[PDB]
């Protein structure tokens, strides 16, 4: 058995959490109450991959929250999908970070870090075999980005041996509401780079792009950019749950997509997506799919990756299909745009197939890419960062916090060396 | 007696054990519960052939066979498919964690603790055999279990048993077609195993068969299920001889006698002629001219190579049903005079001709017509280094920067190992190079 | 430089007499010159390629007519001048089982490795011109820590609590500078630094001012002469042939902090990182290191002025790099000690360790192979 322990931080964290349990209990066919009614036996397969059985014939996710502070658990306690989640994994404090990352790292946080732990530790000691945590969180805000890093600095000191999978939201560059969102993000991503197996990044801007464009919604709210990355993260672990002509797990993706240590920033995509109203003018085929992931404004990630080469890609898709047809679409990305992929892999492409659909859907597919062009992101996060830094805009905030100014300018550093090391990768060669 | 022992390791092995035991239990009218109604009917005989099949007290028939995949979600559908009542449980799944496409994993770390099982369940069903053996073991390269824990297999075995000869079909890369972009490392890395140890190898490419599917049996959208079945009727074609009566029956050392001239050059093609689909089995009369004739066509072969650009070391042809020696030795001759295939000077002979009564039975929601008479041929060429080439081309640019390197060396993989493994890739391509070379006097 | 890439030096080791008795000797480890080691095939006729004879450049090579002090003497001796002239210094060791690099760099006290006479040399040089008492911590290259009276008793105290649980350089400056030496002591072990000077009974990194990672509260010890080193060292020893599962530094900082008691003086630091040679999890992590360490190396050999390419060199990627960082940089130097054995069934990783580590790395072939 391969088992994941699911954690989520911060506002977002928690958002996408709620989102993402009740899109996989609707999966599963599990019930608000947590009893089970659906239909097909699959679902009790591997329902243990998410759930541990409680008692009464009755299943609980193993959800851990981080920092619920009370704004935010009277939304998700008192939410459609409340009294699913055992009381006993609402951890939380009170007066949080308020969007400072020195509070969410060493002072707050290291208070309510060991009843996490904890929770943790009761949680993984449980599990027949442990595969990899799986963490939701947000840069630029307060507790997700400092608490979200220690626990994952913390946790993967304690096991290092399984997969620590981060879905981070990053700040985007236009569309933003918080002042300081360059350090905290800066700090976040220094200590992400060398304490994850892989991380996403999600951007907010992109969502709202696909929302406006693809499925045509004039009114987006958060929800439906929850729905869209609920919909990304359990694309990516179908494979571990349901059985399929081509099977994968989630190192089987890191294996095949880390080409060097430190080069593990992904960017996601999903397909099909188109409006309701459009829908019956489209039929469902693998060159559909394919067409439609490789389209560069279908990219949750914010960033055109035209702009350099895919170091690897991997496709993952749903539904009843052909072999020889996915292989030829796959030949057939790779050979037409040549320019767009790195000369010395001669096969970029990893392919997995699961032959359960999402439950109203013929076919879908999720698409998880790798490129040079992710690097632009940093740039524009260092700029704003050394905008900021050089005035020292917002450092008393921090350094009253016991944080020496030494901090920042190593993470600055760590993040130039990471752009470095993708631009590296960008020339032909 | 004769008996063999089927091994199925990883995905691919898995499938294609499940379509080749479908196979045989529809040639021997087996139940899928394991009954016989046969046994009843006709009161006698050794229907319930002991080649892959041992007979319990109460009349059920238990396949002869082990395999694993350190991944239960593969094997799980064999435990609840159709099947599930036939097979003995001594399925040994232990997959509480996968190899992920890592030769590492499979050999070294992951692999240990599971070998133990494997040789003991292999050595419970070798102790039941009075009578001849020989291991069919099925993989893929380019992955995981199929590509470590196969080797580690191999070595266990080359000691506990050493002199049982041990048949490989085993899945190659494909030229262009590929789903991984680690697989020339876990390929390059098993040619130690396939080299030491295997005393005969059939490779088999997925893009080929695709192309035969397409072409010949006019299946636009072909899968795995196809695949498995023309692979299954391959081996079904070898181990004939050993079930059935037959003019000439060639058993599996005068098989390997006939078409390994030295003990570094087994590695044989495979190809099947009447391949034809259901509409096209009108128009034709598929006599033993047209399928010898077939077999030698470079657009039918199952490995993505021209025999053309080779000579033709050995060739042994098994044929099924209606055939007469008549007809099979005058196509013979007609072969032999073509110039297009050409036979090193050093061959005279050059076929190995074994001719078998029972013919082909036809996969109920198959796709293959119901023919009289059939024809599977084998050729050792070394035309197939080719096929090597290509694999080892791709190797050498991952390899130049020390792509995806650290996977494996943190797993206690020697970095070293990797440049060993490419050598005796190359050794083995210079010694093919070196028998296509005319005699001189 | 003058392209010095690394200067590798080697050892062999002598064999033993127990050795000789099992017929380990069969012509493993030999030398064409002082230059070229060569390493040959033992005849393994056993077990039912001849020589396969490869090469590996140094820039010095000892057969086992050179002892320990004899190997210290003609290599690292002027590299301790070098440190204490000024300069920073840091001596890789790598070795396999039997190759004598535990006895190379410790030894015994009498026919004394490496560091047992680095101590040696410079605590003898340096009497007569040290400060009787801690003053001044060796924090950073660059930057030092003054110590008001407790914190000296406190630095005293813990000297003494690690010594009680259980000759000359050309620098010359009595009356002019008092000298503060002090010495550290740790491993890095599963990508986790120790402090190995604590006595019986986890370290961080973090930038300095000019941006060279060091380690975080490390407890640096003011030393007066050379046998309190040596038994400090000593102690610290068991907190970590026999050879280390884990990469031990030990490394020296010698304030040169004038009579008035100028701050941040210059900082002369002389390290020496014991390397360890399929217990799974650490073995892949040890290769990893050594992976990572070799990338590195290269990169290090290859950006030299033989191409003027800096490209990348991967020492973010270990914790072992990353610690030496300022020695790839450009802020210090950095030599090798290799150790072999000639003992048959030590070859095969005797020669691993040579391709590992040698200056450079050749195959010869020996062509008179392919006998058959
Ligand atoms: C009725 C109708 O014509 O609309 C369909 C539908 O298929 C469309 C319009 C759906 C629909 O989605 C949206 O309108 C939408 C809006 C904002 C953000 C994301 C989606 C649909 O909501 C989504 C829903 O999809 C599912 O049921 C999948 O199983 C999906 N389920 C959920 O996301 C889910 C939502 C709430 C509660 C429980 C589950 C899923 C997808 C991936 C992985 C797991 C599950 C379907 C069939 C429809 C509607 C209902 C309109 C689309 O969505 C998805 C993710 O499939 C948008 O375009 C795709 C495909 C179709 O075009
Ligand atoms: N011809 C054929 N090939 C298959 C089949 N199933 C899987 N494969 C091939 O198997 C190769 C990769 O093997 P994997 O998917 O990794 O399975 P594995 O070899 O057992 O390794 P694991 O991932 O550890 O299970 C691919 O190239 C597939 O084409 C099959 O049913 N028929
Ligand atoms: N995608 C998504 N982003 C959100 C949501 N709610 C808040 N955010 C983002 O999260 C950031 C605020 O982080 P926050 O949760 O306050 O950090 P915290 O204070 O530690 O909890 C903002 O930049 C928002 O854009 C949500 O429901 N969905
Ligand atoms: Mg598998």
């Amino acid at each position: 058995m391969r088992e994941i322990v699911h954690i989520q931080a911060g506002q977002c964290g928690n958002q996408i959490g709620a989102k993402f349990w009740e899109v996989i209990s609707d999966e599963h066919g599990i019930d608000p109450t947590g009893s089970y009614h659906g239909d097909s036996d699959l679902q009790l397969e591997r329902i243990n991959v998410y759930y541990n059985e409680a008692t009464g014939n009755k299943y609980v996710p193993r959800a851990i929250l981080v920092d619920l502070e009370p704004g935010t658990m009277d939304s998700v306690r008192s939410g459609p999908f409340g009294q699913i989640f055992r009381p006993d994994n609402f951890v939380f404090g009170q007066s949080g970070a308020g969007n400072n990352w020195a509070k969410g790292h060493y002072t707050e946080g290291a208070e309510l870090v060991d009843s996490v732990l904890d929770v943790v530790r009761k949680e993984s000691e449980s599990c027949d075999c442990l595969q990899g945590f799986q963490l939701t969180h947000s840069l630029g805000g307060g507790t997700g980005s400092g608490m979200g890093t220690l626990l994952i600095s913390k946790i993967r000191e304690e096991y290092p041996d399984r997969i620590m999978n981060t879905f981070s939201v990053m700040p985007s560059p236009k569309v933003s509401d918080t002042v300081v969102e360059p350090y905290n993000a800066t700090l976040s991503v220094h200590q992400l780079v060398e304490n994850t197996d892989e991380t996403y990044c999600i951007d907010n801007e992109a969502l709202y792009d696909i929302c406006f464009r693809t499925l045509k919604l004039t009114t987006p709210t958060y929800g439906d950019l929850n729905h869209l990355v609920s919909a990304t993260m359990s694309g990516v672990t179908t494979c571990l749950r349901f059985p399929g002509q081509l099977n994968a797990d989630l190192r089987k993706l890191a294996v095949n997509m880390v080409p060097f240590p430190r080069l593990h920033f992904f960017m996601p995509g999903f397909a099909p997506l188109t409006s309701r109203g459009s829908q019956q003018y489209r039929a469902l085929t693998v060159p559909e799919l394919t067409q439609q992931m490789f389209d560069s404004k279908n990219m949750m990630a914010a960033c055109d990756p035209r702009h350099g080469r895919y170091l690897t890609v991997a496709a993952i898709f749903r539904g009843r299909m052909s072999m020889k047809e996915v292989d030829e679409q796959m030949l057939n990305v790779q050979n037409k745009n040549s320019s767009y992929f790195v000369e010395w892999i001669p096969n970029n492409v990893k392919t997995a197939v699961c032959d359960i659909p999402p439950r109203g859907l013929k076919m879908s597919a999720t698409f998880i890419g790798n490129s040079t062009a992710i690097q632009e992101l940093f740039k524009r996060i260092s700029e704003q960062f050394t905008a900021m830094f050089r005035r020292k805009a917002f450092l008393h905030w921090y350094t009253g916090e016991g944080m020496d100014e030494m901090e920042f300018t190593e993470a600055e550093s760590n993040m130039n060396d990471l752009v470095s090391e993708y631009q590296q990768y960008q020339d032909a060669t | 007696m004769r008996e063999c022992i089927s091994i199925h390791v990883g995905q691919a092995g898995v499938q294609i054990g499940n379509a080749c035991w479908e196979l045989y239990c529809l040639e021997h009218g087996i139940q899928p519960d394991g009954q016989m109604p046969s046994d009843k009917t006709i009161g006698g005989g050794d229907d319930s052939f002991n080649t892959f099949f041992s007979e319990t007290g109460a009349g059920k028939h238990v396949p002869r066979a082990v395999f694993v995949d350190l991944e239960p979600t593969v094997i799980d559908e064999v435990r609840t498919g159709t099947y599930r009542q036939l097979f003995h449980p001594e399925q040994l799944i232990t997959g509480k964690e996968d190899a992920a496409n890592n030769y590492a994993r499979g050999h070294y770390t992951i692999g240990k603790e599971i070998i133990d099982l494997v040789l003991d369940r292999i050595r419970k069903l070798a102790d039941q055999c009075t009578g001849l053996q020989g291991f069919l073991v099925f993989h893929s390269f380019g992955g995981g279990t199929g590509s470590g824990f196969t080797s580690l297999l191999m070595e266990r075995l080359s000691v506990d048993y050493g002199k049982k000869s041990k048949l490989e079909f085993s899945i190659y890369p494909a030229p262009q077609v590929s789903t991984a972009v680690v697989e020339p490392y876990n390929s390059i890395l098993t040619t130690h195993t396939t080299l030491e140890h295997s005393d005969c190898a059939f490779m088999v490419d997925n893009e080929a068969i695709y192309d035969i599917c397409r072409r010949n049996l006019d299946i636009e959208r072909p899968t795995y299920t196809n695949l498995n079945r023309l692979i299954s009727q391959i081996v079904s074609s070898i181990t004939a001889s050993l079930r059935f009566d037959g003019a000439l029956n060639v058993d599996l050392t005068e098989f390997q006698t006939n078409l390994v001239p030295y003990p570094r050059i087994h590695f044989p093609l495979a190809t099947y002629a009447p391949v034809i689909s259901a509409e096209k089995a009108y128009h034709e009369q598929l006599s033993v001219a047209e399928i010898t004739n077939a077999c030698f066509e470079p657009a039918n072969q199952m490995v993505k190579c021209d025999p053309r650009h080779g000579k033709y070391m050995a060739c042994c042809l098994l044929y099924r049903g209606d055939v007469v020696p008549k007809d099979v030795n005058a196509a013979i001759a007609t072969i032999k005079t073509k110039r297009s295939i050409q036979f090193v000077d050093w061959c005279p002979t050059g076929f190995k001709v074994g001719i078998n009564y029972q013919p082909p039975t036809v996969v109920p929601g198959g796709d293959l017509a119901k023919v009289q008479r059939a024809v599977c041929m084998l050729s050792n060429t070394t035309a197939i280094a080719e096929a090597w080439a290509r694999l080892d081309h791709k190797f050498d640019l991952m390899y130049a920067k020390r792509a995806f390197v650290h996977w494996y060396v943190g797993e206690g993989m020697e970095e070293g190992e990797f440049s060993e493994a490419r050598e005796d890739m190359a050794a083995l391509e210079k010694d093919y190079e070196e028998v296509g070379v005319d005699s001189v006097e | 430089d003058t392209s010095e890439k690394v200067k590798v030096y080697l050892r062999i080791r002598p064999f033993l007499t127990s050795e000789l008795d099992r017929q380990e000797d069969q012509g493993c480890v030999c030398i064409e010159n002082t230059e070229t080691l060569v390493l040959q095939a033992p005849k393994d006729s056993f077990a039912l390629v001849g020589q396969a004879t490869h090469k590996f450049t140094f820039s010095q090579i000892f057969g086992p007519e050179v002892g320990q002090v004899a190997f210290f003497n003609l290599t690292m001796k002027e590299m301790v001048k070098d440190v204490l002239k000024g300069q920073n210094w840091l001596i890789y060791t790598y070795g396999v089982t039997n190759s004598g690099k535990t006895y190379t760099i410790q030894g015994t006290s009498k026919d004394a490795g490496i560091l047992p006479q680095s101590l040696a040399l410079i605590f003898n040089s340096l009497q007569g011109q040290l400060h009787p008492t801690p003053d001044l911590k060796p924090l950073l290259s660059n930057e030092v820590i003054w110590l008001d009276s407790k914190q000296i008793r406190q630095e005293e105290m813990k000297k003494l609590s690690l010594l009680i649980g259980g000759d000359t350089v050309p620098v010359s400056v009595p009356a002019d500078i008092r000298f503060s030496v002090w010495i550290s002591f740790f491993e890095i072990y599963n990508e986790l630094l120790y402090d190995l000077l604590e006595p019986p009974s986890t370290l961080r990194l973090c930038e300095d001012q000019n941006g060279n990672p060091y380690v975080k509260d490390l407890n640096w010890i003011h030393v007066r002469d050379v046998e309190e080193a040596w038994k400090l060292l000593k102690v610290g020893r068991k907190n970590q042939q026999q050879s280390s599962r884990s990469h031990s530094i030990f490394s020296i900082r010698i304030l040169h902090l004038q009579g008035e008691g100028d701050i941040v003086p210059k900082i002369s630091e002389l390290s020496l990182c014991d390397l360890a040679g399929c217990r799974l999890k650490e073995a892949g992590n040890i290769n990893t290191s050594l992976h990572t360490l070799g990338r590195c190396i290269a990169a290090l050999r290859q950006n030299q002025q033989n191409r003027s390419k800096q490209n990348l060199i991967p020492f973010r990627d270990s914790k072992l790099t990353r610690v030496f960082q300022g020695f790839f940089t450009g802020r210090g130097r950095s030599c090798m000690i290799v150790n072999v054995n000639p003992c048959a069934s030590t070859y095969d990783e005797t020669l691993h360790a040579a391709k590992f580590s040698a200056l450079a790395s050749q195959l010869v072939h020996a062509p008179p192979v392919h006998l058959g």
